């Protein structure tokens, strides 16, 4: 009925970054921007969340008066978007060896 | 469609039971472009298959 | 274009003295007059006519 | 989140700021989400559709759906427009559960809500104003960003919050001259500004 | 106006909103009116599940009258009184002093 | 029932029997059903006969 059933999983380290790209592309230049250390920190993240970091990203912006979205922006807001859903416990790590 | 003056068919119309955009409406272009190919790129390779 | 209406009707009874009663697609019953262009056995309650 | 879409444009294209599509607001009751949301409309002037999410659903099967598609339609034809929906607590449904009606057909409503903020083709000019108490009954699709792209809580006031919401109040009214707002914001903590 | 608040919540989906809409509106066109809002046992409802079907009907009946009583519309010199005989079934929405 | 369509799914139920082989003759028909699912059915269409 339909054939070809797809699993739209949550995008990989590398899938991240592509999104990444057309959101950096429309927040003009940068100069410190690294799409990987970004992936690293919004490890298991979809493509909705990334777009709202790039709108925050770029209210982060304005507080500094800036024409550009530059690293210290995207920064903030990863750790935004993510704070409300760390602290992630693992301090059964005391009760293992 | 009947001229209701003397209830005949002056003009046959084209299809269908009444179509609003009850199967009508093309966007394709922007915002959501082939230029956000920048998956979830395997997917997108599924569907184009 | 100018139409030969007829209107499509069933009949709902059949009077003895010559008259027959049709309902109208539109809804009312009116009384109508027997055939004398057709058959008049070809009227019977449910005849469409 | 809403002021500088509408007044303010040109500061978005020259950062490069992306639009956002909504701000959800949940808190304890009688916070105050109702006067953040009276107190934007008032001061952003401009299309303020005050709808509520209870209004939605009606005896006829399928009907609820059709008339929140309404509403979303309008406000993009009236856009600039800001909705305000109050109350997402009976019609967005985390669980999914069948061979029911009060819990199937408020789904289908849900569903189409979804899927009319970011459509076919996104955007409006909505900037849809989520109100509800808890989220831990609404669906993941509404919580998560992309479409109420910042999730305000709402908690109870602070310290000097408390103090300034007394202020508000007895700025209406008169007082004598023994009211230190100090020690009475000690004793009204943990409360909401309705209490 | 004196309704009887347990005569609210119909099995037929959203008409229980429709009903407490009405009676709210006239309340806002008449005014000054007292409402009488008789048992809040029946048209409150609780957020943890007892019956699927039956705690989020009751919601949509009790988020509606919410929503008249001071949710955004006027109140219209409203003035409730109400009665109810349990205080533990209250949704915290109506429960709250304001 | 919740009953817009609901009703209406009990009332053609009577028409389908009647006219099955309730009480009218059937010829070389030869009725023939499908569906999606196993029990979702009523125990008359389960029934042989
Ligand atoms: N932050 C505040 N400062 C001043 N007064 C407030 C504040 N919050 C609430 N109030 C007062 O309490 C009233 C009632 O609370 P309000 O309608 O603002 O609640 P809410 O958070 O939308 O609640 P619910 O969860 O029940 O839907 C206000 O109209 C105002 O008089
Ligand atoms: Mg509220």
């Amino acid at each position: 009925r339909f054939d070809r059933i797809i699993e739209v999983p949550l995008p990989t380290f590398e899938g991240r970054i592509q999104i990444f790209k057309i959101h950096t592309r429309k927040m003009k230049l940068a100069e410190d921007v690294d799409f990987k250390e970004l992936a690293r920190i919004t490890e298991g993240a979809s493509g909705a969340d990334i777009k709202a970091i790039c709108t925050e990203a770029g209210m982060f912006a304005i507080r500094e008066e800036r024409a550009k979205v530059t690293m210290l922006d995207f920064t903030k807001a990863i750790e935004k978007v993510l704070k409300k859903t760390t602290p992630i416990p693992d301090l059964k790590g005391v009760m293992f060896v | 469609a009947l001229n209701q003056q003397t209830l005949a068919i002056v003009n046959v119309l084209p299809t269908s039971k009444d179509p609003m955009v009850y199967g009508f409406e093309v966007e394709e272009k922007p915002e959501v472009s082939y230029e956000d190919i920048g998956g979830l790129d395997v997917q997108i390779e599924e569907i184009r298959e | 274009l100018r139409s030969p209406p007829l209107l499509v009707g069933v009949v709902s009874d059949i009077l003895e003295d010559g008259r027959v009663v049709v309902k109208s697609s539109t809804g009312p019953k009116f009384v109508v007059n027997t055939s004398q262009y057709i058959n008049e056995e070809e009227l019977k309650p449910g005849a469409r006519v | 989140a809403v002021e500088l879409p509408l007044l303010k444009p040109e500061l978005f294209a020259e950062v490069g700021i992306e639009p956002p599509k909504g701000v959800l607001l949940y808190g304890p009751p009688g916070t105050g989400k109702t006067l953040l949301a009276k107190a934007v409309a008032n001061q952003t002037r401009a299309t303020f559709i005050r709808v509520v999410g209870s209004e939605f659903v009606q005896k006829y099967i399928g009907e609820g759906a059709r008339l929140v598609r309404e509403v979303f339609q309008l406000a993009k034809e009236k856009a600039p427009s800001i909705i305000f929906i109050d109350e997402l607590d009976a019609i967005a449904a985390r669980r999914t559960n069948s061979d029911t009606s009060g819990d199937r057909e408020v789904q289908r409503t849900m569903m189409q809500l979804l899927a009319e903020l970011d459509g076919f083709d996104p955007r409006g000019d909505v900037k849809v104003i989520g109100a509800t108490n808890r989220i831990d009954i609404l669906d993941p699709a509404i919580l998560r960003p992309g479409r109420f792209d910042r999730i305000i809580e709402v908690p109870l006031p602070t310290f000097e919050g408390r103090i300034q919401i007394f202020k508000i109040h007895t700025r209406k009214m008169k007082l004598a001259e023994d009211v230190d707002f100090k020690e009475l914001a000690r004793i009204t903590e943990g409360a909401s500004g309705a209490d």
